[PDB]
């Protein structure tokens, strides 16, 4: 199971978000991870690429996995979630379906 | 072709599989008699449309390409029917793929369910490898 949290936030233009996930009930050690976006409503998600704004921390140790979006704006609103990666950091939302990875319950996130 | 116990051991064990990411050779062994009865040839579909082929039962929406599938992932760079074969390196190659990231062997749900937690060095028992 990967526990993700919080599982909702308000957040001010400007300000960061930060998600945590951990990978919990697991043999195996953490290989790649993966975020995902559906901003608010649209009703699709989107692999979030990592980089600039988007910035991950990775403890491989205690398996846990979080993510930093910098300086938020309204467009940033909507249901984030992480998740583990296939094949040497293949991303896809239909993976947290899959038998082949885990994924959070998402987080809710509104910024004003 | 319907592999006896040993017989694929051995086979598995010279194409490496022996502590590939630090899963002893009885895990699987043991995945592939739950997955497929030990047969090459099995196939099973899913509810979502995909077919799950071969000795370690590898699922075509995400790892192979069954050739009618649009922007196929085929995550492995295989054509489904590589994967039903009596030489099993094509699966064995895939699967070493696969065990490599994600779930490790959590992967195969009949190894989650029937191997995980036994003691799965029975299934060399007997073998000379
Ligand atoms: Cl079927």
């Amino acid at each position: 199971r990967v526990d993700q949290t919080p599982r909702s936030v308000t957040k001010e233009t400007g300000e960061s978000l930060t998600i945590n996930c951990v990978l919990r009930d697991a043999s195996y050690a953490l290989g790649s991870t993966c975020w995902y976006r559906k901003k608010s409503g649209e009703g699709n998600e989107e692999s979030i690429s990592k980089g600039g704004r988007y910035v991950e921390t990775v403890n491989s140790g205690s398996k846990s996995f979080s993510l930093r979006i910098n300086d938020l704006t309204v467009e940033d609103g909507g249901t984030y979630r992480c998740g583990l990666g296939v094949a040497g950091g293949y991303c896809d939302y239909a993976l947290c379906s899959s038998r082949y990875a885990e994924c959070g319950d998402g987080t809710a996130v509104t910024v004003n | 072709k319907v592999f006896g116990r040993c017989e694929l051991a051995a086979a598995m064990k010279r194409h490496g599989l022996d502590n590939y990411r630090g899963y002893s050779l009885g895990n699987w062994v043991c995945a592939a008699k739950f997955e497929s009865n030990f047969n090459t040839q099995a196939t099973n579909r899913n509810t979502d449309g995909s077919t799950d082929y071969g000795i370690l039962q590898i699922n075509s929406r995400w790892w192979c390409n069954d050739g009618r599938t649009p922007g196929s992932r085929n995550l492995c760079n295989i054509p489904c029917s590589a994967l039903l074969s009596s030489d099993i390196t094509a699966s064995v190659n895939c699967a070493k793929k696969i065990v490599s990231d994600g779930n490790g062997m959590n992967a195969w749900v009949a190894w989650r369910n029937r191997c995980k937690g036994t003691d799965v060095q029975a299934w060399i028992r007997g073998c000379r490898l």
